[PDB]
């Protein structure tokens, strides 16, 4: 990835984008839980941004999954 | 009362398969140890603990097989 304009409108704020992407990247770095999109030698953080742009990752989704496993 | 010379905290090694059979005395820890190698983290823990309830049963065998020991 080079620019992050596509991710701005997906999470409108450009800072909540940063923290949400950091949440997903931390999940994908040591919290296992491989990315849902293929990687191209990309770091975990860029994969998080990529999936955010793909729309399949958002703060709501992360919270839903965290709550679901916290019920376990 | 110097229980050290008589009874200290003492380890007890047991090796249980699915059916709760002992293999500790058949192979020593060290020769066994070279084979082991850790594998992926929490994804692995979830994948293997998908059937973790059996462990609760295993104790009832393992205890039953090591309590006498």
């Amino acid at each position: 990835r080079v620019t992050v304009q596509d991710a701005v409108e997906k999470i409108g704020n450009r800072f909540d984008l940063v923290l949400v992407a950091a949440r997903r990247a931390r999940q994908m770095q040591v919290g296992g839980k491989d990315p849902l999109v293929p990687e191209e030698n990309d770091k975990t953080t860029v994969i998080a941004l990529r999936e955010i742009e793909e729309g399949l990752i958002n703060n709501q989704i992360l919270d839903v999954r965290e709550r679901q496993e916290q019920q376990e | 009362l110097q229980l050290n010379r008589f009874l200290p905290p003492t380890p007890v090694r047991m090796l249980l398969d699915k059916n709760g059979n002992n293999l500790a005395a058949q192979v020593e820890f060290e020769t066994f140890n070279r084979q082991l190698n850790a594998v992926n983290r929490h994804t692995g823990s979830k994948l293997v603990n998908a059937v973790q309830q059996d462990v609760h049963a295993i104790l009832q065998l393992g205890e039953a097989q090591i309590e006498k020991s």
